[PDB]
RNA sequence: ACAACUGCGAAAGCAUUCGCCAAGGAUGUUUUCAUUAAUCAGGAACGUAAACUAUUAGGGAUCGGACGGCGUUUAUUUUUGACCCGUUCGGCACCUUACGAUA
């Protein structure tokens, strides 16, 4: 307070700032890869999906939508990129 | 327009803190307190009400207040009175009791 | 014809008991004002317990209680202690000639800002109209949120009932206090003991 | 003049680092009559004893 | 001392207790005690036999003197009477009511009560209404003063409440329903099954009202007694 | 011990000491407050309630019930929901002259929404 | 003073007290109770003593 | 009440008896 | 009664349950046309009373999302919810300070 480096905020204070209020704004959502153990299929799901994402066939599920992050279903794997 | 109505409303604090309401707990305590069971309590209440009447007639300063104190007594007295009124305001904000608004 | 004698001297077969429930901000004050309450209720013969875990005041008639109206006195006492009347006044209901009353005034004004204005009008400038009503009616009035809790003799209960309804119905309490002062002045002399006093108000 | 206030030192260190008596306990706390959940735990302990 | 009346109004007083006889009252089956009191009814003769009035009356009696347990100082029950014997008065269930002292003794501020009403019919074709009340549980080791359930959560609680009372009162007869109402099995199961939605401090059934009884059968009415 | 149910309607204008059987249908004996006091001003008074309770307890001990369950009420629709002096004074006199009291309940008509 | 102002015993004892003090020479007037407020004084008694009153009467110097 | 006024008047009568005795004895019975 | 230093609606206002009908707010998104916008002349829809009076700089509460989790209770164990905590948007209101003002 009184003087601070405004071009170099700390990553920890930057990380607790709201989305639109970081120095250059940017998202905080991510993409996941999801397989369901009987299938060798790799569907890529967005973290905050509004669609009941289905794998390439097999009338299953992969996630359900919410007010925030998509709740991935049951036993499923996820790497995140 | 009316006089004795205006006198009954202003002096109600002094009367109800002196002795005049035996169903109120503060007045039922001050009816046996000792400074009202003494010999000339009614005359002393009369002096207080006459001082308030001349104040309502236009006097800026009082006769009953003490004017010189050693600055630690007056700071302790004013701080204790303000803390008492603040604690009553907080314990009336909780319990939902509404109180008289005054700055 | 109106005075009531204290009870001189087992009148209870089924061991009666009453309960009331209070919140936490009252739990603190009740926890450090309770020994006065159980002292006076032991002088009346009724066991009074307090439960900070559930938040409940209980009274129950013991073996050696002899006054049978004491259980009604104690039930009203724990009702007022739950409804945050201060403790010496709640214990002042245990005298013979006192009674409490709760006046629901939220139903009387449709608006909200008009209700807030009329409630503060009932309370008055610096509480002066409220303590003037307490003096003229010999009552204890507590403007309690949406309700008004009054205590005192039954005559004063009736007059503060009339004054609270007329204050909510936009008649001013200063007008009602002037009315009560005129009634007190007329009832002072019994030369005018039975006339229709409407020619003076 | 200058010795320790032992109660105040114990309270300072506390705010820095942060079958024969349990019957007369109930004898002293049945008289209040505040119920006071530590007494509920003491009643369960007395029932187990 | 001085009278007040008009001209020729005081009739000659007749004794009304020559024409009155007492009748002991027995409670139905699932209550612990049977002799519950005594009723002074008029003397039977032609032109309104007194057994019609004895078929008409109902009683209101607490559960403490029935179960001999002062745990139930509240929950006053109501007993119709439809049968008569020699110096006897056989009764049946009609309704179950709280006391308004407990209804004031349950309501606290900064917590939600949820009320639910059902019109359920037992297997003996008695229609009855069950009014359940349920106060919200203040969780220990909490700091926030208000334990408010959301409105959608209240609607889910009321839905589970009416589902439980329908599924556990539609299958039994009236005698088993009273035998389940007495130790409050219904409120216990509502407390057990609603705690995944919002925990409830106490669930009671505050009223039972029998609306219509289409049968007069002395077989089951005496199988009670 | 034959329990009779005593309805005590304690208003501000008159008190009603009323004794019924357990049913509620058959009135055993009632004495109002104003029939014991010459003054309509003092009709609702502790003396009136004491006289009424003494007469009611005398009649019901001549009939031999000697035990009451007491239900106290007041004017409750748009009224006061509090009993007058008649309730306290009548219960005091009633149990002071015999009459082992059983269960006490204040059954006032409380409206869910009146006006 | 603390008695009410229209009281008979207040008026009678005011006249008695003022007449007694003026007869003893402490007060110089008998028509004000503020004389007994702030004019009755141990110096007034001590100047009603004998050597001061004969100093005033010039019996001595 | 009025008993407060009567008690105050009797207190002033008692005070004046004591004070008149003291003042007459201090003026040495010339009064 | 619950019933609030709360919630919703632009305002007056709105409190029993359940069903239907559209609408609205905020949040989240891995959503699109890219100035569409701001303000109000004219105009248009909704409608007995009064009476004492670019930030402030955060903190404590509060509710509506969304995310995270040492854990207690659901839970016969996963959901999920309740409680506690932290981050983040959004909003009714409190106090302190004015950043000042000014009629
Ligand atoms: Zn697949």
């Amino acid at each position: 307070v009184l003087a601070v480096d405004l071009l170099n905020p700390s990553p920890a204070s930057e990380a607790r700032k709201h989305k639109l209020k970081t120095l250059v704004p940017a998202p905080r959502s991510f993409f996941m890869d999801v397989k369901c153990p009987g299938c060798f299929t790799i569907t890529t799901v967005f973290s905050h999906a509004q669609t009941v994402v289905i794998c390439q066939g097999c009338t299953n599920v992969l996630c359900q939508p919410t007010g925030g992050k998509a709740r991935l279903t049951e036993g499923c794997s996820f790497r995140r990129k | 327009n009316d006089l004795a109505l205006q006198r009954l409303i202003a002096e109600s604090h002094i009367l109800s803190e002196a002795g005049a309401n035996p169903s109120h707990w503060q007045s039922s305590h001050a009816a046996t307190t000792g400074t009202n069971t003494r010999a000339f309590a009614t005359g002393r209440i009369a002096k207080k009400t006459t001082d308030m009447r001349i104040q309502a007639l236009g006097a800026k300063e009082s006769i009953l207040t003490q004017q010189k104190m050693p600055m630690n007594m007056r700071k302790g007295i004013v701080k204790h009175q303000e803390e008492k009124e603040k604690k009553r305001r907080q314990e009336a904000r909780e319990n939902g009791i509404v109180l008289e608004r005054e700055v | 014809k109106w005075k009531i004698e204290p009870f001189l001297p087992g009148p209870f077969l089924e061991e009666s008991s009453f309960m009331t429930l209070f919140p936490k901000y009252r739990e603190r004050y009740l926890k450090d004002c309770w020994p006065l309450v159980t002292k006076a209720l032991e002088k009346h013969g009724i066991a009074a317990t307090l439960d900070i875990v559930e938040g409940s005041m209980t009274v129950k008639t013991t073996r050696k209680t002899y006054d049978p109206a004491a259980i009604l006195k104690a039930r009203d006492l724990i009702k007022l202690l739950a409804r945050s009347v201060p403790a010496p006044q709640a214990l002042k209901i245990l005298e013979d000639g006192m009674a409490c009353d709760i006046i629901k005034i939220r139903s009387m004004v449709r608006n909200k800002e008009r209700f807030v204005k009329r409630r503060q009008r009932l309370l008055g400038q610096n509480g002066t109209t409220l303590k003037a009503l307490e003096l003229l009616t010999q009552t204890y009035i507590l403007v309690h949120g949406n309700t008004v809790s009054v205590m005192g003799g039954y005559k004063g209960l009736k007059e503060v009932r009339r004054v609270v309804e007329d204050t909510m119905n936009n008649i001013h309490p200063i007008y009602l206090i002037k009315e009560l002062m005129i009634k007190r002045e007329l009832a002072k002399d019994p030369a005018l003991a039975h006339e229709d006093w409407s020619r003076y108000l | 003049i200058g010795n320790l206030d032992l109660r105040s030192e114990k309270q300072r260190q506390a705010e820095r680092d942060l079958n024969t008596a349990l019957k007369k306990y109930l004898r002293k706390q049945r008289k209040k009559n505040i119920i006071d959940e530590k007494r509920l735990k003491a009643e369960e302990l007395y029932r187990q004893m | 001392r001085l009278s007040k009346g008009k001209k020729g109004l005081k009739k000659k007083v007749q004794d009304p207790f020559t024409r009155k006889d007492w009748y002991n009252i027995k409670a139905p089956a699932p209550f612990a005690v049977r002799d519950v009191g005594k009723t002074l009814v008029n003397r039977t003769t032609g032109l309104k036999n007194a057994n019609d009035a004895l078929k008409g009356r109902i009683f209101e009696v607490c559960l403490a003197d029935l179960q001999k347990d002062e745990d139930h100082a509240f929950r006053k029950i109501k007993l119709r009477v439809d049968e008569v014997q020699g110096k006897n008065c056989l009764t049946n269930f009609h309704g179950l009511d709280f006391t308004t002292d407990k209804l004031r003794s349950l309501v606290r501020k900064w917590q939600t009560l949820i009320e639910a009403n059902v019109t359920v019919t037992t297997t003996d074709h008695y229609l009855l209404r069950l009014f359940a009340i349920a106060f919200t549980k203040r969780r220990p080791n909490q700091i926030k003063k208000t334990t408010y359930a959301q409105s959608s959560q209240i609607r889910a609680i009321r839905r589970k409440m009416v589902e439980i009372i329908q599924r556990e009162a539609a299958s039994c007869t009236l005698h088993q329903l009273v035998s389940k109402l007495i130790p409050e099995v219904i409120g216990r199961e509502i407390e057990k099954a609603t705690q995944g939605i919002y925990p409830l401090q106490n669930v009671h059934i505050r009223k039972v009202k029998l609306l219509k009884q289409p049968k007069f059968d002395l077989g089951a009415l005496m199988a009670l007694h | 011990l034959v329990f009779g149910v005593a309805r005590i309607f304690a208003s501000f204008n008159d008190t009603f000491v009323h004794v019924t059987d357990l049913s509620g249908r058959e009135t055993i004996c009632r004495v109002t407050g104003g029939m014991k006091v010459k003054a309509d001003r003092d009709e609702s008074s502790p003396y009136a309630a004491m006289l009424a309770a003494q007469d009611v307890a005398a009649r019901c001990k001549e009939l031999g019930i000697t035990a009451l369950h007491i239900k106290i009420r007041a004017t409750g629709g748009n009224g006061t929901k509090t009993p007058g002096p008649g309730a306290q004074s009548a219960l005091r006199a009633l149990a002071r002259s015999g009459m082992k009291i059983g269960r006490i309940e204040d059954v006032t008509p409380t409206p869910s929404d009146s006006t | 003073s603390l008695l009410p102002p229209d009281n008979e015993v207040r008026r009678k004892h005011e006249t008695l007290l003022l007449d007694k003090l003026y007869d003893m020479g402490i007060l110089s007037t008998k028509a004000k109770l503020s004389a007994v407020e702030h004019n009755v004084t141990v110096s007034a008694f001590a100047r009603r003593r004998l050597p001061v009153v004969m100093t005033r009467l010039r019996m001595a110097e | 009440a009025d008993e407060k006024l009567r008690r105050d008047e009797e207190e002033i009568k008692r005070m004046w008896k004591e004070i008149s005795a003291k003042l007459d004895a201090l003026s040495s019975w010339h009064y």
